């Protein structure tokens, strides 16, 4: 019945699983931020990524060696190279025999002015460098890639190496080393696994930001841009290698019937496609090794932040929706700059936005740190064509990264976005605008329960749904609300003790019963009190008649849930484990053989009667064992001592007596409306224990 | 016996937001899609003046 | 590497309606009697649908999605709601009797 | 008995395979033989 | 004795060994719903008189 709640707990648990995988891929990078200098501490790793040649990375010592980093482009072969190390200028020998990936060396000084060497050997195709300091020794990244291993060196004042960079690095602690290699060895990350998304000014400490409905419907109308990244390979200018899509930052005012909004939107692209325009073999000839374009199965994500008294709650959301209306976007001309002939010029190129999604989102600026609103936006392929002349590039669909702000500075879309916010109002009046214990609470509160209620709850059984479906939730954290009570749920007493039992069933396919057997492995007493503790796990095996303590305490539970309300989100898998298990110490359990009945106490008591008269019966341990291993069991709410009251004080008739050996609920609750002093005893004696 | 399915329908509801759980995230983390030229010459004219 | 074709309009639900009532005289007893004693689970119901492509979603959990907005859901929440208030001690009010 | 690391998709790793196999289609081609039976008004009582 | 009601407005009370009226209380039906097992009519009073 209403126990049923408990054997669902444990049955779809397995389902945390899968999502405890995505929680894994959800289980985190710490930049990208404009190239300063530092002083990044110790456990602390470097992830560079750059994208235009030029002098890397130098940490810089003044008393020890001389660290400098080059990055070398291929289809480059055995010439000499100009660099600016430490701002001395030096030449260094280059020979590449990779065409699609590029390579690190490192160069290293025995002090301040010695000699000049070029060694460490890296390739890579997203080309990420990685370097650490710790425990007395500096780590840098040596081996060819997928897999490789660490440099070693040891050199004197590790932890005042302040290393000025010339790129995007990423800051990343010691435990997402599996992380980071998966991060390295795999490509660019995507950008949306940033925490601090666009490349502004650096901070090392951002933050990942009785009740009242709030709703608020306004109108937004966002002007948004995209950016580009371009850069020139080797050689003479004949050939580029990337051509790319990067976050963009827009800061704009307008009029909202008044008021002179600030909206302050950031843009990024992911899911792209790469065209690969392969060239000729020749060292001369116009070769492009990535065109990055954007197609269907590509999205492009918006982060919207603005004030107003509709953004100043959104800290908690209680609903959201976006009905926005679609905007075209249309490219421009994109000419290159071949020195010598004519270059090639690009054109067309046209998708169109709507959305499709939406949720909180983290933005900074300076050093403000604000709860955006991200829009997601699906994209979808048009009637203009998109070629590239003077090649044999045609007939392809989409949008190019070469200049998509086909001159206007902004890209208008306006819409309306309803929100609704959850706001802390200990009353009536004073709502604001901007933004232990709970064990004695719910102890005490279990006193003023009623009792006919209570039995017609524990008649009727739960679910999955009911459960929380009573419960205000808000939506960002209703999402994982069953993952997380089923997550802790299975590893409760209760899934112990049911595991032990399955583990020693099925090791008990190679005492006090009749035989051997999963069931029967003061002296009386206490066999008697061990026999009934393990039979409480039958109420888990359906083999039940009637009524049971644990739908009991699923009733109670759920009262005193929804009549609570000092209870957070994060609490209830604490309180459900422990209610779980806790809850009803004093079981006493029946078995009836042939006009006899057993009842045995977990506390120690013992009795047997018959069911004319109730005359007292000698006990027989072995009978009992016999028997309540594959029998009905019906949980003993009435046990002997109620029972033989009742049929003294009372003139019960025998429908009635029988009924209650079998606890039906439809003579129980006649009792409860007659208000039978005893009845009302037992019932206040097994709520008021209900407690944690 | 069949209405089950109604009963089972409030049964898994909750999984419904595990539903989102995936989309929610699975357009976030989505991968890039390499595009694989075909086996020929592709560039003809050299640069001409 | 197309324009994506516009896709397809529904069935509208009034015709669905219409054609669902006309329905009615295609239909056997016993044998429906028979297969209502069968049990059915949501992989007993889709057998005949859910084409086999690699695309498909699990139906099953669009259907979800829309069903806990409906009228039963809706009831069954305000019955549980109704008796948690009564075994939480609620004060009645004078018109409920 | 094995009690490895972190969970794993053990679960719906078997259902993969115990959805494909004959249990399945038998369960299937019973519900369709069911379904058209309550469908069975074109030919009057055919069924053998 | 058996209750049977109905949604439309009509309720009715008879016996089991034979088929016969009794006269109706709200108060033992509104006693026995509440706990009782309901059992789904298909051959509602009428069909089954």
């Amino acid at each position: 019945m209403a126990s049923l709640i408990y054997r669902q707990l444990l049955t779809n648990s397995y389902t945390v699983d899968l999502s405890d995988e995505i929680q894994e891929i959800g289980s985190l990078l710490d930049g990208p931020y404009q190239p300063t200098t530092f002083n990044p501490p110790v456990d602390y790793w470097m992830l560079l990524a750059p994208t235009t040649p030029g002098v890397i990375v130098e940490g810089t010592n003044n008393t020890d060696r001389w660290l400098a980093t080059i990055l070398i482009e291929p289809n480059v072969q055995s010439e000499n190279r100009t660099y600016t190390i430490f701002g001395i200028q030096e030449q260094l020998t280059v020979s590449n025999t990779s065409q699609d990936q590029w390579k690190f060396i490192d160069v290293v000084k025995t002090t301040a002015n010695g000699s000049i060497g070029q060694y460490g050997p890296l390739l890579s195709s997203p080309k990420l460098y990685a370097v650490m300091k710790h425990n007395e020794k500096l780590y840098t990244y040596e081996g060819q890639t997928p897999n490789a291993t660490t440099a070693h060196y040891s050199t004197t004042n590790y932890d005042s190496v302040n290393m000025t960079a010339f790129c995007d690095f990423y800051i990343i602690p010691r435990s997402e080393e599996s992380k980071c290699t998966e991060y390295i060895n795999n490509g660019l990350p995507p950008i949306q696994n940033t925490r601090n998304v666009v490349p502004l000014s650096l901070t090392a400490r951002d933050v990942i930001h009785l009740w009242k409905e709030m709703q608020y419907n306004r109108d937004i109308t966002i002007r948004f841009k995209f950016a580009n990244t371009i850069i020139k390979s080797g050689g003479l200018g004949y050939k580029w290698s990337e051509i790319s899509f990067k976050p963009a930052n827009y800061q704009y005012t307008y009029t909202r019937d008044g008021e002179e909004v600030t909206a302050h939107t950031t843009c990024s692209v992911n899911g792209m496609n790469d065209f690969s325009f392969n060239g000729g073999y020749l060292p001369t000839d116009f070769v492009v090794s990535k065109f990055e374009v954007i197609k269907e199965n590509s999205y492009v994500y918006i982060d919207y932040w603005d004030d107003s008294q509709a953004f100043r709650n959104v800290v908690y959301v209680r609903s959201l929706a976006a009905n926005l209306n679609s905007v075209m976007c249309t490219g421009g001309s994109y000419n290159f700059s071949l020195p010598v002939g004519q270059w090639p010029v690009l054109t067309g190129g046209a998708v169109s936005l709507h959305s499709a999604g939406v949720t909180l989102s983290t933005q900074f600026t300076d050093f403000v740190s604000l709860n955006s609103l991200r829009f997601r936006f699906r994209l979808a392929v048009e009637e203009p064509h998109f070629k590239l002349t003077r090649t044999r590039l045609d007939r392809l669909y989409g949008l190019p990264a070469a200049d998509p702000n086909n001159g206007k500075e902004y890209y208008e879309i306006a819409g309306r976005f309803s929100l609704i916010s959850l706001v802390p109002s200990n009353d009536d009046y004073q709502t604001p605008i901007a933004n232990g214990e709970l064990r004695e609470e719910f102890n005490a509160l279990s006193q003023e329960i009623a009792m006919s209620q209570l039995i017609d709850l524990a008649l009727l059984p739960l679910d999955m749904f009911s459960m929380f479906s009573g419960i205000k939730s808000t939506i960002d954290a209703a999402k994982s609300m069953a993952t997380n009570v089923m997550k802790k749920f299975k590893k409760s007493g209760l899934a112990n003790s049911v595991s032990t039992l399955t583990d020693s069933l099925s090791d008990a396919a190679s005492s006090i019963g009749s035989s051997a057997s999963a069931w029967t492995d003061s002296s009386v007493s206490t066999q008697t009190s061990t026999i009934s503790r393990r039979l409480r796990l039958k109420e888990m095996a359906t083999q039940t008649e009637g009524m049971n303590f644990d739908d009991i305490s699923a009733a109670v539970l759920k009262t005193k849930i929804d009549k609570s309300t000092q209870i957070s989100p994060n609490t209830i898998p604490d309180i459900v484990t422990e209610a779980s298990e806790k809850f009803i110490p004093n079981r006493a359990y029946r078995v009836i053989n042939n006009d006899d009945v057993f009842e045995a106490g977990i506390d120690g008591k013992f009795f047997a009667y018959k069911v004319d008269t109730f005359e007292e019966i000698p006990f027989d341990v072995q009978k009992f064992a016999d028997l309540v291993t594959d029998s009905p069991v019906i949980s003993a709410i009435i046990d002997f001592k109620t029972l033989k009251n009742l049929n003294d004080n009372y003139g019960i008739s025998r429908q009635q007596a029988f009924n209650l050996l079998r606890s039906d609920p439809r003579v129980l609750r006649e009792f409860i409306n007659q208000d039978n002093p005893i009845i009302r005893n037992r019932i206040e004696q097994l709520i008021m224990q209900c407690r944690l | 016996m069949a209405s089950l399915i109604y009963r089972q329908l409030l049964t898994n509801s909750y999984t419904v937001d595990l539903s989102d759980e995936i989309q929610e995230i699975g357009s976030t983390k989505s991968q890039n899609v390499t595009i694989n030229p075909g086996p020929f010459a592709q560039t003809g004219y050299a640069p001409v003046n | 590497n197309s324009v994506t074709v516009r896709q397809d309009l529904e069935r509208q639900l009034g015709e669905l309606r219409e054609e669902f009532n006309a329905l009615s005289q295609e239909i056997a007893m016993s044998q429906l009697i028979d297969l209502a004693l069968l049990p059915l689970d949501m992989f007993s119901m889709f057998s005949g649908i859910k084409s086999t492509i690699d695309a498909a979603k699990s139906m099953a959990t669009n259907v979800m999605k829309k069903f806990k907005k409906s009228g039963l859901a809706n009831s069954v929440s305000t019955l549980t709601d109704s008796l948690s208030d009564a075994a939480s001690s609620i004060s009645r009010g004078s018109s409920i009797r």
